[PDB]
RNA sequence: AAGGUAAGUAU
RNA sequence: AGCUUUGCGCAGUGGCAGUAUCGUAGCCAAUGAGGUCUAUCCGAGGCGCGAUUAUUGCUAAUUGAAAACUUUUCCCAAUA
């Protein structure tokens, strides 16, 4: 039911990575990580199935 | 039943656990207690009394 | 939350988790019964747990004990006054209480 | 006709609460 | 929050719902880091292990994983979502949102409730459940 | 018990029919005790007569 | 820092006190008010036609 | 039909498994495995398994 | 946990008590080999508790499965099938007002129970099946 | 939907305010030999109709306390005189003092009136009775048995029929003539159905219990449905059903 | 501005 | 030789109870289980866990099904 320990000291990490007013020493904002590619999504559109599926294709390198 | 609880008034000195819980009146809190039915008879009786 | 979260990490931080990861949960498991044990004003006192991390899960117990009065008597007082809550915060903050 | 409940404060206080009583 | 399992990626996401065939699938589309999703998130994990038998919980960062954004409309700070076979089930919360439960639930019994219907629902074939709770009204007095 | 429900499984033996008294007569052979009531009489008294007649003879047998 | 990989390997599995009648009680099956107290009830409303002489203000076919 | 003739194999195999006096000793049953040649253990079985083991082997021999 | 222990202790020393009244075990070999059992038992008491694994909730049940009947099931209903006087009672007059009968509760509401209309002129007896009685375990105590 | 006593299927809500009956709800009809004819029910020019306010229909404590003082001197003295004749009060002699005293008359003749006599401390135990039961009792300062009930709903509940415009006039409001009975005289509710009352004992779950809960309302809006389903007072757009 | 989407098979 | 006592199986008849029966390669227990009466006295199983429609089988209805639905390229709009 639950993550393995991996899994969950995993998620413990990247949750301090941004709540930064729990953890760390600078404090930015609440999901704020401090202190090109844009992948391409379907919409759910039946019209727009084809050309979705070849945008994935076409950004295989 | 009156002769259990004459016995329970002569003899009985100890008493199983009553639970608690309390009703929210929402400006305090009233305790309220939870009894053992067969204690309960006799406790009704000795008050009538 | 906040504070189990912290615990957790830190906790899981020194811990040399590559021999040793299945004990996170477990970790969890005892911040919870201390922390019922504290709710439940009976002993809480684990034999097997060693000392430091015994240290650090009592100050988080205190920690969110003292969150946990404050909580209550701040809904409390919300509530007396007049405040407009739920069905269910009012059940948890009568169990607080 | 809106069906609310209005308040009474100074409405209907000509009548006794003896009144409508047997 | 980091006690479920989490989803890395659209295809996970993907074989998760197609994976459960008896099973309610509840993904909890948000961050790890929102103070809403902490509340549904712990909420989930209280009862994760008293649904095991009728429902699987995953956990999907949208930030992580904005593969499904556009269509399932993920903009809300914390979104659950149920699937039943390989199919979204709507729910008549109240709320004038069917797909989707968009809020934080305190109480840890409504989420069974709505966990149990949805299931009852999806194997009877249906798409559409009415929830026990109207949630029209967060009934404060 | 085991042996005789898998015997009954197996269609070893027959399955056993309902155990029918007097008293029971109306609930078993109810629907049939009004077209023939004699002859549903008579078929109960048989099968307790049946049931008397194994114990008395299981009784001498190991007499 | 001081705690060593024995030590943490120590650490005990936590278990439940309660007993199986408290953890997983059987269903507690609700059963429908005795007849006597519909009975009880409609006995009250039942008025003699004359009182006692003692009685004072403060006690077919 | 031959199905009904190891349906009733079967069930008389196993009824005569209901009569076979087997030592409850695990010594006693180690060494009778030993010699009519089958293994200790199969499969990780406990004590009661290699009884049951032995009791079906005994009823078949 | 002392009245158990009292009672262990009072049992291991009543067994000491008769080694030395014979002289036997000077050194206190049997006095030992009842200590640390005494100990060991007081290890057992205060043990922590075993894991215990959640039971999950049933999943949700549909379709149909198949209940017996018989006498059993036949007391069951009749216990907990609707009886006549519960029967008037879920019955209400259409049009006709009835006074307020339980002050603490208007709510509450006899029905067609002692009320014209109900269409009975005598009045409704008890199920004594309905009665209510201590439970077996109950008896015990008693 | 709100006034209307609970045996004409309404909430039979007591109302301490003050509350406007609109003119349009005291209209109704009837389909006749000669066609249709349409009622009203306030022929008198008088404003909207008011239903009765929970205010009047209670006596007041002084009132009440010089009633209850005056009816037992009178008692007294009847008693007196039923004494000296070897009589007893016969439930008619005492026809004029009813409801009047604190305790009232209605107790003497009570089934019950000699276990009561035992009953002492009654009204400290009342009170003291929230420390026992989970919910708060409005009366935890009187005893119907003992102190009798100081309270009559009778004009209340008839004054707010009749100003609702009577069985036709709340009627109108219900599906009752969708129903056809020729008359309402020989008509009974059932509180609970056959089947949901078997249902109220069969180990259902939170969820699938607490929505059976819900299935009196569903009746409810039925009964109400030609006044709740309106334009008038659901203002928007309309939607028919598919079939 | 809303809290007023029946769902289900079939192309 | 009849009668008769106790324990134990095997049956037959009848009654009562279904908030309970059962399981123990888990632990503990006459070297004392467990103790509110009456304690220089009482004396037997308890505890934990597991199974369940609060013992478990068949038998027969009903429902859900199941068997099927044209399980086969439609529409808004464009031109000839």
């Amino acid at each position: 039911v639950y993550a393995p320990g991996l899994d969950i000291e995993s998620s413990l990490k990247q949750l301090a990575e941004r709540r930064t007013d729990i953890f760390g020493v600078e404090e930015t904002a609440i999901g704020k990580k401090i202190g090109p590619e844009e992948k391409v999504t379907w919409d759910g559109h039946s019209g727009s199935m084809a050309r979705t599926q070849q945008a994935a294709q076409a950004n295989i390198t | 039943a009156l002769s259990r609880i004459k016995r329970h008034l002569l003899t009985q000195r100890a008493f199983k656990e009553v639970g608690i819980e309390f009703m929210d009146l929402y400006s305090h809190l009233v305790p309220v207690y939870d009894v053992e039915p067969l204690e309960k008879i006799t406790d009704a009786y000795l008050d009538q009394y | 939350l906040e504070l189990r979260a912290a615990v957790m990490h830190d906790i899981l931080d020194m811990m040399p988790e590559g021999i040793k990861q299945n004990k996170a949960r477990t970790i969890l498991q005892h911040l919870s019964e201390a922390w019922r044990c504290w709710k439940a004003n009976i002993p809480w006192k684990v034999p097997g747990l060693p000392t430091p991390i015994e240290n650090m899960i009592l100050r988080y117990v205190k920690a969110k004990a003292d969150w946990w009065t404050n909580t209550a008597h701040y809904n409390r007082e919300r509530i007396r006054r007049g405040a407009t809550v739920d069905k269910t915060v009012c059940k948890k903050n009568l169990g607080r209480l | 006709p809106t069906g609310e409940v209005l308040s009474l404060v100074g409405k209907l206080e000509g009548t006794r609460m003896g009144d409508k009583a047997q | 929050s980091y006690m479920l399992p989490h989803l890395h990626n659209g295809w996970q996401v993907d074989q998760a719902i197609l994976s459960e065939e008896d099973r309610v699938v509840v993904i909890r589309f948000g961050h790890d880091w929102d103070p809403t999703c902490m509340k549904m998130d712990e909420v989930l994990y209280s009862i994760a292990e008293k649904v095991k038998n009728f429902a699987v919980i995953y956990l999907v960062d949208i930030t992580e994983v904005p593969d499904f954004n556009k269509m399932y409309e993920l903009y809300d700070p914390c979104t659950v979502m149920f699937f039943f076979r390989n199919k979204h089930i709507m729910i008549d919360l109240g709320t004038g949102n069917n797909n989707k439960i968009n809020w934080a639930m305190e109480d840890k019994q409504e989420m069974v409730d709505i966990i149990e219907t949805v299931y009852r629902g999806a194997r009877k074939g249906r798409g559409l459940v009415v929830s026990p709770k109207d949630y029209s009204t967060k009934y404060r007095y | 018990q085991k042996e005789l429900q898998e015997k009954v499984r197996l269609g070893l033996m027959p399955p056993p029919e309902p155990k029918v008294r007097i008293s029971n007569l109306m609930r078993v052979l109810g629907t049939e005790a009004v077209q023939d009531p004699t002859k549903v009489e008579a078929h109960v008294r048989a099968q307790m007569a049946k049931r008397q007649k194994a114990h008395e003879e299981a009784n001498a047998a190991r007499k | 820092a001081e705690v060593t990989e024995e030590e943490w390997l120590s650490i005990p599995e936590v278990g439940d006190a309660r007993n199986k009648r408290q953890r997983n009680p059987r269903y507690e099956k609700l059963t429908p008010v005795p007849d006597s107290f519909f009975a009880k009830h409609l006995q009250t409303g039942e008025n003699h036609t004359s009182v006692d002489p003692r009685q004072t203000q403060f006690g077919r076919n | 039909s031959e199905r009904q003739a190891e349906v009733l194999a079967e069930f008389e195999r196993r009824k005569r498994a209901r009569q076979i006096n087997v030592s409850t000793d695990d010594s006693e049953v180690k060494a009778c495995l030993r010699a009519l040649g089958e293994p200790i253990t199969l499969f990780g079985e406990g004590p009661a398994e290699r009884r049951e083991r032995l009791r079906n082997i005994l009823s078949v021999v | 946990l002392r009245r158990k222990a009292a009672r262990l202790v009072a049992a291991k020393c009543t067994l000491a008590a008769r080694v030395d009244s014979f002289h036997e075990s000077t050194e206190g070999k049997v006095g030992y080999e009842l200590k640390d059992e005494i100990e060991r038992k007081f290890d057992k008491w205060q043990e922590p508790p075993p894991v215990k694994q959640v039971k999950p909730l049933p999943a949700p049940l549909d379709g149909q499965r198949k209940k017996r009947g018989g006498r059993r099931y036949r007391k069951m209903k009749e216990r907990l099938g609707l009886t006549e006087i519960r029967k008037q009672a879920n019955r209400m007059s259409f049009g006709e007002i009835e006074e307020d009968a339980y002050q603490e509760d208007l709510g509450f509401s006899l029905g067609h129970l002692g009320k014209s209309g109900s269409g009975r002129v005598r009045q409704t007896q008890v199920n004594e099946a309905t009665k209510a009685r201590i439970s077996k375990t109950l008896q015990r105590t008693l | 939907v709100f006034y209307t006593p609970k045996e004409l299927g309404g909430l039979g809500m007591l109302s301490m305010g003050h509350v406007l009956i609109p003119q349009s709800d005291l209209r109704w009809s009837k389909q006749t030999d000669v066609g249709i004819t349409h009622f009203r029910s306030g022929m008198s020019h008088e404003e909207d109709q008011l239903i009765p306010n929970l205010y009047r229909y209670i006596q007041p404590w002084e009132s009440e306390f010089i009633d209850s003082q005056r009816v037992w001197a009178e008692y007294a003295l009847k008693r007196q005189e039923a004494i000296a004749q070897n009589r007893r009060l016969t439930l008619e002699d005492l026809e004029d003092s009813w409801d009047r005293g604190i305790p009232r008359i209605n107790t003497l003749f009570q089934k019950d009136r000699h276990t009561l006599a035992y009953d002492k401390g009654w009204r400290v135990r009342t009170d003291f009775k929230q420390y026992q039961v989970l919910k708060q009792n409005p009366f935890w300062w009187t005893h119907q048995r003992h102190d009798g009930k100081l309270w009559n709903l009778n004009n209340y509940r008839t004054d707010m029929i009749q100003a609702l415009g009577g069985v036709e006039g709340i009627l109108e409001h219900t599906l009752f003539k969708g129903t056809y009975f020729p008359t309402w005289e020989g008509l009974f509710w059932e509180k609970a159905s056959g089947f949901e009352e078997s249902m109220k004992w069969k180990k259902l779950t939170n969820a699938q219990r607490s929505g059976l809960n819900q299935i009196p309302n569903r009746r409810f809006t039925l009964w109400w449905s030609p006044t709740i389903n309106r334009a008038n007072v659901y203002v928007g757009f309309q939607v028919q059903l598919d079939l």
